RNA sequence: CGACUCUUAGCGGUGGAUCACUCGGCUCGUGCGUCGAUGAAGAACGCAGCUAGCUGCGAGAAUUAAUGUGAAUUGCAGGACACAUUGAUCAUCGACACUUCGAACGCACUUGCGGCCCCGGGUUCCUCCCGGGGCUACGCCUGUCUGAGCGUCGCU
RNA sequence: GGUGGAGCCGCCGCAGGUGCAGAUCUUGGUGGUAGUAGCAAAUAUUCAAACGAGAACUUUGAAGGCCGAAGUGGAGAAGGG
RNA sequence: UACCCACCCGACCCGUCUUGAAACACGGACCAAGGAGUCUAACACGUGCGCGAGUCGGGGGCUCGCACGAAAGCCGCCGUG
RNA sequence: UAAGGCUAAAUACCGGCACGAGACCGAUAGUCAACAAGUACCGUAAGGGAAAGUUGAAAAGAACUUUGAAGAGAGAGUUCA
RNA sequence: CGCGACCUCAGAUCAGACGUGGCGACCCGCUGAAUUUAAGCAUAUUAGUCAGCGGAGGAGAAGAAACUAACCAGGAUUCCCUCAGUAACGGCGAGUGAACAGGGAAGAGCCCAGCGCCGAAUCCCCGCCCCGCGGCGGGGCGCGGGACAUGUGGCGUACGGAA
């Protein structure tokens, strides 16, 4: 029961790996290449009205 | 049978770790089970620093810790006699009595009095009944409020 | 025609017992006829009626019971089957005035010091 | 001849039915049953091979008294009441 | 034995009961799995719990 | 004193292990009177004891004990707390004013083994490993 | 997704709680739907089957239009044993065969006291959800 | 008759006189292998079996 | 082509791997924290219309009354009932019950021996005898009654 | 290709109780041996009929035999149930 | 390439301990299935990534009935060390 | 400031009841125990202590003819099989 | 050669209570090895651990300092981090091996005896009523008992308290 099932990371690791997710989220070469059948979408940081939450 | 540079180690599991070992499965769910304490305790105490009583400035001991400042335990009683506040009273006004403290300066007395100075005067103390005599604070000093004060009252800042 | 609870309940007690004998009786000549080939028709019924005794019977204990406990309610020295049977512990648990009692001391000081309510910083 | 020759003289008997237990284990002679161990008040339970123990714990058996405990707390260990009646 | 006390005659009678086969219609229940009793005894192998 | 209560001499084992006559029990005798008083008067719950008088062979020491149900002691206050059933022979568990000095207990730099609830609540907490989750 | 912790979820755990679930409960779990006519009437979508329901097969090998009335319910088998709904053995000796309520559809309920108060207070739930949605 | 297993002979004995308004000249016990108490109980001259038989309804 | 044998193949078995399922485990969390002389835990024996086992129950023995629930129950019988009805069944359970051992309690454990109270028959307390009900185990607390003591006195 | 009857795989990652010929290794199964060893302590059987689908083996009769009252005779204990 | 067969040359039975095994050393009838370097702590070097005279991590806090959650996020905490 | 004494709270929980889940095991694994499992059986006794899951979707589980003393077959029948 | 108080001590199938077994992870007293480790070995260690034994509860123990400290001081308990695998112990070797300060969870404080004050201000058990009765309790009324003067109630308890 006591093997180390759980682990860590540094903060500044774990935003920066954010940043990098968040990054390539604009991108549609790699969007698109994770199969995320965006070809008809309008623009790729989609940004939609505030009516919406 | 050591090889060639290390340390020594006296690593100490000679006797049975194994069955006396305690991992922490609990800890995220203890985290909970506080929070709901932290919680409720307030609840239900509605208007009443979600913190606890008011708790005295006071100085670290020893010699490296000398130029910190704590919450202590409680204020003094020599304390009390001085912001003129009667010890048994003090115990249900939110105010924490230590009674077991040598105050040994007119500088950390002072100081310290200057808190149930300041306390006093920013208390509505609620009163007994609702149509109730002196002492406590207004209908209007009463009205503003339900405020529970989050947080440790009138933080100690070095 | 089951004898139930519905028709016993407001009736003699005197008179259950012939019931019940009655009932006592025929279910004795229905293991008779067990042995002597009988029935399947007959062989139901000695369940019927065993159990019609029951039906009977609780009847019987139930109202001497629901009467006996009747006399000893005022009454303080009364007697173990109608004496409260919670759990051992819990019939040694204090008395319900012997813990909401206080020291005369001690009343003396929730009077004089009692815990306001107050919020504060305000 | 110990053996086959002596599994040979055995009509006599050392153990019977204890009358706690349950088991065939009164000693006739010594009038100690060893495996509760009878004349002693307390059940010779031991620590001491803990595969022994759990076959004869609370639970084991029908628990006629207890199971029926458990019921009444759950729901509330209230007595002299009965449901509200048509 | 011939000297038998009480206890021991009540155990065997029980014992006794417990040999019959088992129902033939038990094997038409609904959700069985039981085809033959399992627990039978022969006086000559398997010596009572005695 | 204690006597090692072994058929002889025969503390087999180690050359440490091997003594008998001249070692002592744990407790004080004071203590074996309220546990042999508390254990006859089963029903009755022990308090505390005085000494009476003593001799080279004995000691006789005469013992506090009460009835948790006299209403004298439910109905009155302070003393209704034997009743409670955690209290249930205080003298076996070592709670008792001579029960307790076995024990070793009390604040400072003496009282550091038994700086848990207890002896043994001691090490329990020094001989284990918090293994935390989160390493 | 289900949320109320305090629910299960679990392959295995309400995979027991089937064929262990006592004839208490069997009855709600052997429901079948209203056909369209009363489905409009009475404002109930699904009811509990009943020994002398009529009821047509709607999928199995023997499907049909035939309006056969339910006979008995193997609660236990936990399945229903209708009409014509049936089979000839090797003897000649008809058998019927096993259908669940959930495949077949009830086009006329045996009413009763008992069974037009649930279908009150089933049509009365729905149209308190519906108001409540209002 | 098999006869419940605590029986007395005085207990039968009142008990097959007391139902079948029969009389009692004497009981005669034994446990049949099985647990099951018989008691073959011998009925007064002036009175027969025979006819209490189809009385209790066996035959 | 003679028979046996070996290899390989075509099929027949034997065995029970593999795979595929899974009302069981295992692990980890959460809530609560459930005994008893009013007589536990534990055992014995018995109990179903057909029942050996498990399971459920206790001479009201595959349960008791009640409240929901609300038509089944079923291997086969058999059934009431009136399914406009505590109304089948199930869950709940709160109404009543608790065979024998057991801390097991009158004394012992043979299953025998008693004591003391009551009520049937017997008697007509005449005593058994036969029937029925209640007590009778050890420790100790508060109280009561009866006591003991050349213990300490008092009055005679 | 056949049979089988319910689920399965490819890449990029992550995770293992991870790959058997061996340990007089563990469990279950199966051979050769082999249709092999063997069914040898108390001298003893034979005929006829019955019954039976089926008889050396059951039964009845007849005949030959043994134990041979310190018994293979007739009753019990403990044990057995 | 694989099955049988045919021929010509080659050719000792594996595993193991072993200076040396085909061993007149030991294990090993055959087959299925199971089966042996695992986890944790502590070091140490090597390397990967973050930040850099800092840097962290808890343990604590603040943000959940978790569906995902016993996660993630955030904290003069952030430094009491 | 001992020689007298009480006490919530956090704090512990491989036993109980009641639940929720999993990078789990998946019937020689997983607990001894998926089932009559602490069962069968062994030992006088302390104690020891197993094996054993799967028809199909539905028993629709071969009616009937026929061979066979009977076990078994051949047709036939049932079945998507 | 009486009767009567008390003291000690018996007997009661007396009136009313109660104790005893089990469960046993966690909980508390005690007791208590040897494998093992040290390349042996007895010192040491395993390890105050297992068995043994005793004892409790919904948690257990402890707890309002005869403490900490050496500061310019803190301030019941327990717990987590931390100190810190450190001060020391040891054929100073195998191992062993804590504590003080800080931060944080939680956080509540209190009661006796004595000195004295106060017509025992007390307490227990009966009887009659009034309410209350499925955790037996209030209210009253009774020359109905009894403890208690070798001492029962209130204030009071050291942080002062009494007057
Ligand atoms: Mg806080
Ligand atoms: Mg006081
Ligand atoms: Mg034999
Ligand atoms: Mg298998
Ligand atoms: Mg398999
Ligand atoms: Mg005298
Ligand atoms: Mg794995
Ligand atoms: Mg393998
Ligand atoms: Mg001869
Ligand atoms: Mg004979
Ligand atoms: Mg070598
Ligand atoms: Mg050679
Ligand atoms: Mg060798
Ligand atoms: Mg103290
Ligand atoms: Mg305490
Ligand atoms: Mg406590
Ligand atoms: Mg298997
Ligand atoms: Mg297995
Ligand atoms: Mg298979
Ligand atoms: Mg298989
Ligand atoms: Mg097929
Ligand atoms: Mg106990
Ligand atoms: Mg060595
Ligand atoms: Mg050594
Ligand atoms: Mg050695
Ligand atoms: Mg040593
Ligand atoms: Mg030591
Ligand atoms: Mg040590
Ligand atoms: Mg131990
Ligand atoms: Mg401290």
């Amino acid at each position: 029961t006591w093997r180390r099932w759980h682990r860590r990371v540094n903060t500044t690791q774990k935003r920066y790996a954010i940043c990098s997710a968040l990054a390539a989220s604009a991108l549609p070469a790699l969007v698109m290449s994770k199969g995320h059948r965006i070809e008809e979408v309008p623009e790729l940081p989609l940004v939609v009205e505030d009516k919406v939450e | 049978a050591p090889s060639r540079n290390g340390m020594i180690l006296k690593p100490h599991f000679h006797k049975d770790w194994q069955r006396r070992v305690a991992t922490w499965f609990n800890q995220p769910a203890r985290k909970i089970r506080r929070r709901k304490a932290r919680q409720a305790k307030a609840r239900r105490i509605a208007p009443r620093p979600a913190s606890g009583p008011l708790r005295p400035v006071v100085r670290c001991p020893t010699v490296r810790y000398h130029t910190k400042v704590r919450a202590g335990r409680g204020f003094s009683l020599e304390e009390l006699r001085v912001a003129g506040i009667h010890k048994k009273v003090a115990r249900t006004i939110g105010i924490s009595v230590d009674p077991r403290r040598r105050n040994k300066c007119t500088e950390s007395l002072q100081a310290n009095v200057q808190r149930l100075k300041e306390y006093r005067s920013k208390l509505i103390l609620f009163p007994r009944k609702p149509s109730a005599p002196k002492k406590g604070d207004s209908s209007a000093e009463e009205l503003k409020l339900a405020t529970q004060l989050t947080g440790p009252v009138m933080p100690i800042r070095n | 025609a089951k004898i139930k609870a519905r028709d016993l309940r407001g009736k003699k007690k005197e008179e259950l017992l012939k019931q019940l004998e009655d009932l006592k009786v025929e279910l004795s000549q229905l293991r008779v006829a067990k042995v002597t080939g009988g029935a399947a028709s007959k062989l139901s019924k000695i369940r019927v009626v065993r159990k019609s005794i029951a039906r009977v019977l609780t009847v019987i204990n139930q109202t001497q019971k629901e009467n006996l406990r009747k006399f000893y309610k005022g009454k303080k020295y009364k007697p173990l089957d109608l004496r409260p049977k919670k759990t051992r512990a819990m019939r040694r648990r204090l008395n319900k005035h012997e813990e909401n009692l206080k020291t005369k001391k001690q009343q003396r000081k929730e009077r004089l010091y009692p815990l306001r309510k107050f919020a504060v910083k305000a | 001849t110990k053996g086959t020759s002596s599994f040979g003289k055995r009509r006599n008997k050392t153990h019977t039915l204890c009358r706690r237990c349950g088991s065939k284990a009164y000693h006739l002679q010594k009038s100690t049953c060893g495996k509760c161990g009878y004349p002693a008040k307390r059940k010779r339970k031991y620590n001491w091979s803990a595969k022994a123990k759990r076959r004869n714990t609370t639970g084991t058996g029908r628990m006629r008294h207890l199971k029926i405990v458990y019921r009444r707390f759950r729901h509330g260990f209230r007595e002299g009441i009965t449901p509200k009646p048509k | 034995s011939s000297h038998k006390t009480f206890r021991i005659k009540r155990f065997l009678a029980k014992k006794q009961k417990q040999n019959r086969p088992i129902p033939q219609w038990i094997r038409m229940k609904t959700g069985n799995k039981i085809r033959y009793n399992s627990k039978r005894r022969h006086w000559r192998r398997t010596k009572l719990g005695l | 004193g204690r006597k090692r209560p072994v058929p002889k001499g025969a503390t087999y084992g180690k050359p440490v292990h091997h003594g008998v006559n001249q070692l002592k029990f744990a407790r004080s005798l004071q203590s074996v009177a309220e546990e042999r008083a508390g254990r006859h008067c089963g029903a009755l719950r022990v308090l505390n004891s005085y000494w009476v008088g003593e001799d080279s062979t004995y000691k006789f020491f005469e013992v506090i004990l009460i009835d948790p149900f006299h209403k004298a002691i439910r109905r009155n206050p302070d003393t209704q707390w034997i009743t409670k059933p955690v209290h249930k022979h205080r003298e076996m568990r070592g709670l008792t004013s001579a029960g307790r000095k076995s024990r070793g207990l009390g604040k400072g730099h003496k009282f550091h083994h038994t700086i848990g609830g207890s002896r043994r609540a001691a090490w329990r907490r020094r001989n284990t490993l918090q293994l935390h989750r989160y390493r | 997704m289900k949320f109320n912790p305090f629910v299960t979820s679990d392959r295995s755990k309400n995979r027991k709680r089937h064929f262990n679930a006592p004839s208490h409960i069997r009855r709600k779990i052997m429901s079948s739907p209203l056909s369209k006519e009363l489905r409009q009437k009475y404002n109930v979508r699904s009811m509990p089957i009943r020994k002398d329901d009529e009821v047509q097969v709607v999928r199995g090998h023997y499907k049909g239009q035939q309006i056969g009335k339910v006979v008995q319910v193997y609660r236990k088998k936990y399945v229903i044993y209708i009409e014509r709904v049936q089979r000839e053995k090797a003897n000649g000796t008809t058998v019927h065969v096993g259908i669940h309520p959930s495949k077949v559809v009830i086009t006329r309920l045996k009413l009763d006291k008992d069974r037009k108060k649930i279908l009150e207070r089933k049509a009365k739930s729905r149209q308190v959800g519906k108001e409540k949605g209002k | 008759f098999i006869v419940d297993v605590k029986a007395n002979k005085h207990q039968i004995k009142q008990a097959v006189k007391k139902l079948y308004d029969i009389d009692v000249a004497k009981v005669n016990t034994l446990i049949r292998p099985d647990g099951e108490k018989k008691a073959y109980v011998r009925l007064a001259p002036d009175y027969d079996a025979l006819d209490v038989a189809n009385k209790i309804g066996i035959i």
